[PDB]
């Protein structure tokens, strides 16, 4: 992201500078939107994509002056099992059975 | 009911495309969209039916029995065909413009009329004659009839043409040639010049090469693939033909209203380009017209060709019916020409039977029994042609008067000829008609001696049979292709279907000196090996312990009554005691079998009058390579005798190897202590001789070889020392361990063994090389990182010194994996080069027959070889290159006459 | 190998005697310290500098993914430093003047719950070789023959 | 730029002087534009050789024409290495030795798949700002970008490119077969497929 920075639109006045990224816990919203955490045995049994949402804030630059950053989610991202970012990391023996 | 005599080729005239075509297509549209696929254009405008709608060009013609029909496109601009373009260029630069002549003198007109009838036969000789005409017409600029009218220089590469014309004095502007300008020139050539080229005045006019009207391929060649349930995947031919008509439509409007004269010429080339991919997508200098997802279009040239096209993929090689494919598993209890068939596969393959007069009692029962119980039928056929499936709810009303002439399809039974196949189909003999026998399990069975023709083994392979049906194609399989006709091979004469692993090493245990069988064991094995003899095992030759026989006379019941053969085999370790036996034989032709012959050996086979007096049977009497006791029984006593010599030997030999034991435990590889110290003094001094020869190179005492350089002489000398060391230690072990364990019995006679890998299991493993070089790949001057660098010693550059019993240490084991991976690469590499090399030789040589007067002739009638193969004996039946074999004949005929 | 920021290694060599490209002649100066394929700097004595980095790695000052190989041609001399992210390595035990380092007194510590593999490579007894540092080594096979 | 060793230096004057009297300075830059296409391009002449050199000659040093001073030293060093092997000063380098054969794996591969999918989402974002500025004109000034940004994204463009390239194994760089389904029979064979 720090390669791109500000690029365009065509109007000379407004530009957008890119901020930082955070990665949320693996969750999934269906139709009639409702967000609950996924659990990989459930995500290999009804054809899902075990994934996490990708939040990215942007900087509205009005003639130089930065005044209010808004965080917009861009998309989703697949996530590796038993990695540091998924829900099974450091999780004890009697719970992996659960 | 005629047949095709000859096919004559040519070019379609544009006049004939209109008369052949039934409709012109003017609507650039396929479906538009997802409902009512009917237009006034490319779909069924009385053009071709693919739907269940009966509308065609007035002829009914539902989709079953409907030939598709051709449409045409009135192209507004003339269009160069792609395939002719290299040969249109040969015409344009070799003609005098504006009149039509040939740019030749009157001498060559009268000479090359006359040269046509002289060379009127061979294709290759007249093809060079048409190139020199192109050569002589290029280097002339003065015609005899137009006064040199400023000939321009033509041009090519790849498709766009030009001319180099002068206007003021000497200009070199590249005037682009128009396709309309070309076709106007071609019409001015008179028809008499077409024999002077390679053309024909009624079938190939040159002006017809320029596509003025493009024909449309039919509906039956362009199907409509459905994707999920109602979505139609457009065909690759359909997708480009729609896009041709929409670039036409605008072009028609462009020249009818627009007049800027510049975009036209730009548009002109788009038309050309867009149909050019449709003939051949994979030309050079042309971007591939892709499908709009990332796939190229398989156009006509990819439909014709491409390693799976429509000469080899679907026309001369097709997928078949009435077959099966499963795994194999041995049994040595059926005859040599039978086969097992599982009972599930036997009820899903059928023969037609055509009840005449004498099987009518049989096939009444086969149709009364249903298609469940194993004698049963599936499909009955009336003489009209309406088949009647039998399965449903009654057969009694079909088991009525069966009306002689019908055709019943029943299951396979014991007797119906099948074929068999291995699929890699290398040589002539890997398809052979067997004789079905039905046994309940799920594997094809196969007699053990018939497994060097198929080149198979039994670690889960796959063999496929396929029943032939019509009564002419079935009697060809039984007479010409049964197993017993193929007992010898056409590559070297020697027998091919013969004994294998147990049949050899069992036969050595029967004819050893000391093989005395008791009375119960003789009587039991003669019943088991097929044969039928009465109470004459006589006469109880050694009653010293008990009344028990010898091993020779149980083997001397299988031979015919007047054999006479004597030869030397592999077990001869003392040539002097064979000599003595031979000497008596050559001077006193018939001695007495009692007295002198009990001076015998175990390495000189001698049979007379069907009685083996002296010998020991090994792999010189059977075998995949030469055995001259099955060999001399197929040339003297028919063939049908030698299928029951090999059927009775096989079951006799496996009996004695079963109830006598042939185990091989771990102590068979073992050497006592004093023999092992004999080996270790060899390995010590052989390493010291290596260490000395490095010192000669290091101090400048080179002693060079003439061919190689000093680095290459060193490596040469070393390997010889190492070789000798391993061969000298192989001789120590072989001398010591006796011929009484069950690991050298398998190696002397020969059945899956050598005398290398029994002394590569209690001795060295030699050096360890890789395609001739010694092991050198690795770090900078050291193969593994356990060795001091700058070292060329034996132990440090690929040389193991421990057995497969005394353990490999991790540098030696890692040296052995390097030599082991070299063997596995060269299996999959060498197989693919031989397969393509066979396709050249079959397809160049498959035309040749042998006529009745003994002459091999090509398809053109040119005699290739008189009196076939340096006349004239079949290599299947010649003996070892030679002919009639007088030598054996003389001895055989004299013996029989004199002996009486 | 995992990865490390490059700039920390660049600053670290500059005070240890690296004479940069501004000064080099170079030949024949027994020179050319490389870094991930990039040529930066020159040092004078090969035997002083290639032992200096390895002795520092087995103390704990520099990070643990750094490994120095030397090239000893008759006329050419290169000093290689490798700090990329995709190499393949292998563990060995340092020997020193004939004695295998860290004998039994640590092995009961490994057998007990005191220390582990995270502690042995920090204490400087296990060494990760590349394919390239392993060129200079000379490795035994058993503890008997050392 | 090449070397200062005198034994190398006398060889370089032979290859220099043999062709130095054909083309002079700053005219061979134009001659590369003569070679790639003919017949007085002029506008294609200057401009393609400026486009080739800044984007094909050694891109790991930079893309700016400032960086051309550094690329002369790098390519000067490769022409060094050809010419001490002709004399004999090193040995041949084998391209199997694991000193120069690295392994890019699932951390480094998946960053390349992210670069293409994020670069295509930014270019699709900018099209939805220019085709909405005029259709509605002017709105709340500081709340423009608080409402222009969140409506001009349509999140599904990013995530499909991530999934479909890895559920088929055909990545936009050119690699094929980089996603093989996990072989699952008998625990020794799932573990061996992860190595
Ligand atoms: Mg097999
Ligand atoms: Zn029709
Ligand atoms: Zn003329």
């Amino acid at each position: 992201v720090n390669e791109f920075g500000e690029v365009v639109p065509d109007i000379p006045n407004f530009k957008v500078k890119f901020g930082k990224i955070r990665i949320g816990q693996p969750e999934f919203q269906e139709a009639q939107g409702q967000r609950r955490p996924l659990y990989p045995m459930d995500a290999r049994i009804r054809n899902l994509t075990y994934s996490a949402p990708l939040y990215l804030e942007m900087i509205p630059v009005v003639n130089g002056i930065e005044q209010e950053p808004v965080e917009v989610r861009i998309g989703e991202l697949p996530i590796m099992l038993k990695s540091k970012a998924c829900r099974l990391y450091g999780l004890s023996d009697e719970e992996l059975i659960k | 009911k005629k047949v095709i005599g000859s096919i004559e080729f040519g070019i379609l005239s544009p006049q004939e495309i209109r008369k052949m075509s039934a409709a012109e297509i003017t609507v650039p549209d396929t479906y538009d969209d997802d409902g009512y696929p009917i237009e006034g254009g490319l779909m069924d405008k009385r053009l071709g039916v693919i739907d269940p709608g009966l509308r065609c060009e007035t002829c009914g013609a539902r989709a079953g029995e409907c030939p598709g029909h051709f449409g045409h496109i009135e192209l507004a601009r003339p269009v160069i065909h792609v395939g002719f373009a290299k040969t249109i260029h040969r015409v344009l630069e070799s003609t005098c413009r504006e009149c039509g002549r040939i740019k030749l003198t009157d001498e060559e007109i009268e000479e090359y009329m006359q040269k046509f009838e002289v060379m009127g036969d061979r294709k290759g000789a007249v093809d060079k004659l048409i190139k020199e005409i192109h050569k002589k017409a290029k280097e002339r600029m003065v015609c005899p009839h137009c006064g040199a009218p400023q000939f321009p220089i033509k041009f090519e590469r790849p498709t766009i043409y030009w001319e180099l014309r002068k206007d003021e004095e000497g200009n070199e502007y590249k005037h682009r040639m128009m396709p309309s300008e070309v076709r106007d020139r071609l019409e001015k050539i008179p028809d008499k010049d077409l024999p002077l080229l390679g053309l024909h005045p009624e079938k190939s006019r040159p002006e017809w090469m320029v596509l003025t009207v493009l024909p449309v391929p039919p509906v039956t060649m362009r199907p409509s693939i459905t994707l999920e349930s109602g979505i139609r995947a457009e065909d690759d031919l359909t997708h480009k033909l729609v896009d041709i008509i929409r670039i036409n439509n605008r072009l028609k409007s462009n020249i009818e209203a627009g007049a800027p004269q510049l975009i036209i010429e730009d548009l002109w080339d788009l038309l050309q380009y867009h149909v050019t991919t449709y003939i051949n997508n994979e030309t050079s200098g042309v971007p591939p017209a892709k499908h709009k997802s990332g796939r190229p279009l398989k156009t006509l040239a990819q439909r014709l060709k491409g390693k799976e096209g429509r000469f080899r993929g679907n026309l001369s090689g097709k997928r078949v019916n009435f077959s099966a494919r499963t795994v194999i598993s041995p049994d040595p209890m059926i005859s040599i020409n039978e086969v097992g068939v599982p009972l599930a596969v036997a009820m899903e393959l059928t023969v037609p039977e055509k009840v005449t007069e004498f099987n009518y009692e049989k096939l009444k029962q086969r149709v009364l029994n249903g298609p469940e119980k194993y004698p049963g039928a599936n499909y009955v056929i009336d003489p009209e042609g309406r088949r009647i499936r039998l399965m449903e709810s009654n057969r009694e009303l079909i088991a009525e008067k069966l009306d002689i002439g019908w055709t019943v399809e029943r299951h396979l039974e014991d007797g119906d000829v099948v074929l068999f196949n291995r699929q890699p189909s290398l040589h002539r003999m890997s398809i052979m008609a067997h004789r079905v026998r039905v046994m309940p399990y799920r594997t094809f069975r196969l007699n053990l001696p018939v497994c060097p023709p198929y080149n198979a083994d039994f670690d889960g392979d796959e063999m496929n049979l396929h029943v032939p049906q019509t009564e002419e194609a079935q009697a060809e399989a039984k007479i010409l292709m049964e197993v017993q006709n193929h007992i010898i091979s056409p590559r070297y004469g020697g027998p091919l279907i013969a004994g294998i692993q147990d049949h050899i090493s069992g036969g050595y245990l029967l004819t050893r000196e000391g093989a005395y069988f008791t009375r119960y064991e003789v009587e039991q094995m003669l019943m088991f090996a097929g044969m039928d003899v009465n109470e004459l095992p006589e006469p109880d030759k050694y009653e010293n312990g008990e009344p028990l026989w010898s091993g020779k006379t149980i083997f001397s019941l299988l031979l015919p009554d007047d054999l006479t053969i004597w030869y030397r085999n592999k077990l001869c370790d003392e040539p002097e005691r064979c000599e003595a036996l031979e000497k008596l034989i050559e001077e006193k032709l018939i001695p007495d079998p009692e007295e002198v012959r009990k001076l015998a050996y175990d390495g000189f086979v001698y049979i007379q009058n069907g009685k083996l007096l002296s010998g020991a049977v090994d792999k010189k009497a059977y075998g995949r390579e030469d055995g001259k006791l099955l060999d001399i029984i197929v040339r003297e006593y028919g063939v049908e005798r030698a299928r029951q010599f090999l059927d009775q030997v096989t079951k006799l030999t496996i009996w004695v190897i079963t109830h006598k034991g042939f185990t091989t435990a771990i102590d068979d590889e073992d050497l006592p202590q004093e023999a092992i110290d004999r080996i270790h003094e060899i390995i010590r001094e052989a390493e010291e001789k290596v260490q000395r020869l490095i010192e000669a190179y290091k101090r400048g005492e080179l002693e060079p070889l003439p061919g190689k350089t000093l680095e290459e002489t060193l490596e040469s000398k070393i390997m010889a020392v190492l070789a000798e060391a391993r061969d000298n230690a192989g001789k120590v072990a072989e001398r010591y361990l006796g011929m009484n364990n069950h690991a050298v019995i398998m190696a002397k006679t020969g059945a899956r063994g050598k005398i290398l890998n029994i002394t590569q299991m209690a001795a060295m493993l030699g050096q360890q090389s890789i395609r001739g070089k010694r092991l050198y790949r690795g770090y900078r001057g050291r193969v593994l990182t356990h060795f001091k660098p700058g070292d060329l010693g034996a132990r440090a550059r690929g040389f193991v010194t421990n057995s497969y019993k005394s353990g490999l240490t991790p540098q030696e084991y890692f040296f052995h994996a390097m030599g082991g991976r070299e063997g596995l690469v060269d299996t999959a590499v060498r197989t693919a080069q031989s397969g393509y090399m066979q396709r050249r030789l079959i397809n160049a040589l498959q035309d040749l027959k042998v006529d009745y007067d003994g002459t091999v002739r090509d398809p053109t009638g040119i005699i290739v070889q008189f009196k076939y193969g340096e006349d004239g004996v079949d290599p299947m039946k010649s003996w070892q290159g030679k002919t009639v074999d007088v030598d054996r004949v003389i001895v055989r005929t004299l013996l029989k006459m004199r002996g009486g | 190998t995992t990865g490390i920021p490059e700039r920390e290694v660049r600053e670290y060599l500059m005070k240890m005697g690296v004479v940069p490209i501004e000064e080099r002649r170079p030949a024949p100066g027994l020179y050319r310290v490389y870094l991930n394929g990039v040529l930066i700097g020159t040092v004078e004595d090969g035997r002083k500098l290639v032992e200096r980095i390895r002795a520092d790695r087995r103390a704990g000052k520099i990070s643990d993914v750094i490994n120095v190989a030397l090239y000893e041609d008759e006329e050419v001399k290169e000093v290689y430093i490798n700090s990329d992210d995709g190499r393949v390595r292998r563990p060995l035990i340092v020997v020193e003047n004939g004695k295998p380092k860290l004998t039994r007194e640590h092995v009961e510590g490994i057998k007990n719950g005191t220390l582990t593999w995270s502690d042995l490579i920090r204490m400087g007894v296990i060494e990760y070789l590349d394919a390239e540092e392993e060129e200079n080594a000379y490795v035994a096979t058993w503890p008997w023959e050392v | 730029a090449v070397s200062d060793d005198p034994r190398i230096q006398q060889v370089l004057f032979d290859n220099l002087e043999d062709a130095s009297d054909i083309s002079t300075q700053e005219e061979a830059l134009d001659y590369i534009g003569r070679l790639a296409l003919p017949g007085q391009p002029k506008e294609y002449r200057l401009r393609r050789a400026e486009h080739i050199i800044d984007n094909n000659l050694l891109p790991h040093m930079g893309v700016d024409p400032e960086n051309r001073r550094a690329k002369a030293y790098y390519l000067g060093m490769m022409a060094l290495k050809v010419l001490e092997l002709s004399l004999g000063l090193r040995g041949e380098d084998d391209k199997d030795h694991y000193a120069n054969k690295r392994l890019k794996l699932a951390g480094d591969l998946l960053k390349d798949l992210f670069r293409v999918a994020f670069g295509q989402l930014v270019k699709d974002m900018q099209y939805q700002m220019t085709k909405t500025y005029q259709r509605k004109g002017e709105r709340y000034t500081f709340e423009n970008i608080q409402r222009f940004v969140r409506n001009s994204i349509r999140p599904d463009v990013l995530s499909e490119r991530i999934e479909h390239a890895l559920a088929t194994g055909s990545w936009p760089g050119g690699r094929t077969g980089v996603s093989q389904l996990l072989d699952r029979t008998n625990y020794m064979s799932t573990l061996s497929h992860l190595r």
